[PDB]
């Protein structure tokens, strides 16, 4: 549960990141892939080297739907409704591995955020992705 | 895997009275059924959109008889499964691309599967051993993954 | 989320469980105890022997709380308020347990109801037991 | 745990910049703050419902210091964690009644804080080689556990 505390921070936190959220991500998905390899079983179809336009696209994709969420932090389940969808009925990406993939966003956030990364600030921001990973997962079964 | 003694035999004497056939399409189809997701591997197998549909077909009850007689072969090299189950990991993590995640599930599914099997004779010592044994093979199924 | 046909089943399954729920939940903490034997940190103080009365007076806390669970299944956030304040200020058991305690009830449950036990009640059971998992720990941060 | 020569490399070359009185309170502190429950360990240490009184905290800096004190004689023996955090991982579950769960979340935090202060020099390599270690400490921790 999100206090609005935790809303002011995500705010103040992802507006810091702007226009390079999309590079985050595909840095945060390289961290995923070297980390945790069992999470590559999900992309047989992707280059998974470094520096893909495969893995820079996808990774743009997951920064604008979390800044999509972050513009809809009081409404998630239905402003993902579509990725809950399409993650549940055709994904279907065991739930273990959302977790992986918040904490590298943390990594790469703390890596880029020196300022900003407070323990308060960490402490929202994983309170948050965990809400995402829990809507992104509402429609499994 | 460390089991003890008469842990490793409270295993064997268990399986021994298992039908691999009957308990492996069993398991594999609750499975599917109780965490659906797992159903992505399988798109080849034809209808599994309903309970009855997945534990009715046949593709679900042949591969059922083929995972669970590996797991069976495993169980008498307990003190070797890495060695034992060494070519189905790289199999697994290169041609399948299946997420360990779902070898744990399986354990589970299959532990729940002897319980309604063999009631008050899975005791929780005995379930102990097995919950072991479940670990063991999926660790060691996830160990050639990269 | 739970459907209709979830509720139907898990009414099923627990009233088939009846004035057993109290030997049924002490099966169920023995069972965790010699499976999962990290779980075992949060009792120092328990006899932990089988049949110990500590464990067998624990046993039917955990099980009258289900049964009220199961009776309340629509409403289950205000009626387990108590545990959920208890759990999340107090007890403060990582989340991560509530999984193991779960998946030894169902085996506890398997062990007991060969005939109520289908693929689709088992389903129904376990997406309960997520439920009640999830409403304990609400409260955590 | 197995790490390449240039991981075991990396992760050394790292710890030479790292100030363990400074780095273990920050982690500990910010273990304590994002996952409220392990504060289940401290009562003796003071208030703790907020992260400022946390981060404050001097008993909080001076158990980081410890925690990362030992964590640090592990890396010299990366070859041989088990036996190195023997005596520790019995403490840890006979005396102290710690969920291992705990030594996870540390590591996870431990990462974060690597990232936060060396920033991009804590590459996406140099995080897979740290991820190794911290697993390895905590599953060495968690051994003797019965
Ligand atoms: C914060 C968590 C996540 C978010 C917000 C997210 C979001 C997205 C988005 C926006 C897409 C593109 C959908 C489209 O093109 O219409 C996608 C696809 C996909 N996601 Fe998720 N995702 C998340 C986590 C994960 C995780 C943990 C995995 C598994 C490791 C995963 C695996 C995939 C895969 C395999 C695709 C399809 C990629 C392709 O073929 O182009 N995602 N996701
Ligand atoms: C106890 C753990 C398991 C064992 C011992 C096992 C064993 C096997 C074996 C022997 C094969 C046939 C290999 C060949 O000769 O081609 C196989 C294939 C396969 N397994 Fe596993 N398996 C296990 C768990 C799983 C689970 C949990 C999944 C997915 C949820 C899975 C997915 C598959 C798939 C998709 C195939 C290929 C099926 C096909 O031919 O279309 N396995 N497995
Ligand atoms: C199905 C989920 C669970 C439910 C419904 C549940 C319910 C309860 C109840 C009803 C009590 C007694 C409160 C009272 O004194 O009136 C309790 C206490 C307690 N629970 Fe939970 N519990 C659950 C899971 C767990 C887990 C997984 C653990 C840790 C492994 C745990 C650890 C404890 C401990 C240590 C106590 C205090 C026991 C004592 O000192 O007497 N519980 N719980
Ligand atoms: C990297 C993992 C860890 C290592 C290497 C470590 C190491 C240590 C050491 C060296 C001590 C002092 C033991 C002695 O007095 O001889 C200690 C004590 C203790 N640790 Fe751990 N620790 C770790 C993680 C944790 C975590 C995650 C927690 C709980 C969140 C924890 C809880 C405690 C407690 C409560 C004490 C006793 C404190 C006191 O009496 O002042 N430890 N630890």
């Amino acid at each position: 549960v999100l206090s609005p505390a935790d809303k002011t921070n995500v705010k103040a936190a992802w507006g810091k990141v702007g226009a390079h959220a999309g590079e985050y991500g595909a840095e945060a998905l390289e961290r995923m892939f070297l980390s945790f390899p069992t999470t590559k079983t999900y992309f047989p179809h992707f280059d998974l080297s470094h520096g893909s336009a495969q893995v820079k696209g996808h990774g743009k994709k997951v920064a604008d739907a979390l800044t999509n969420a972050v513009a809809h932090v009081d409404d998630m389940p239905n402003a993902l409704s579509a990725l809950s969808d399409l993650h549940a009925h055709k994904l279907r990406v065991d739930p273990v591995n959302f977790k992986l993939l918040s904490h590298c966003l943390l990594v790469t956030l703390a890596a880029h955020l020196p300022a900003e990364f407070t323990p308060a600030v960490h402490a929202s921001l994983d309170k948050f992705l965990a809400s995402v990973s829990t809507v992104l997962t509402s429609k499994y079964r | 895997v460390h089991l003890t003694p008469e842990e490793k035999s409270a295993v064997t004497a268990l399986w021994g009275k298992v039908n691999v056939d009957e308990v492996g399409g069993e398991a594999l189809g609750r499975l599917l059924v109780v965490y659906p997701w797992t159903q992505r591997f399988f798109e080849s197998f034809g209808d599994l959109s309903t309970p009855d549909a997945v534990m009715g077909n046949p593709k679900v009850k042949a591969h059922g008889k083929k995972v669970l007689g590996a797991f069976s072969d495993g169980l008498a090299h307990l003190d070797n499964l890495k060695g034992t189950f060494a070519t189905l990991s790289e199999l697994h993590c290169d041609k399948l691309h299946v997420d360990p995640e779902n070898f744990r599930l399986l354990g589970n599914v299959l532990v729940c599967v002897l319980a309604h099997h063999f009631g008050k004779e899975f005791t929780p010592p005995v379930q102990a051993a097995y919950q072991k044994v479940v670990a063991g093979v999926a660790n060691a199924l996830a160990h050639k993954y990269h």
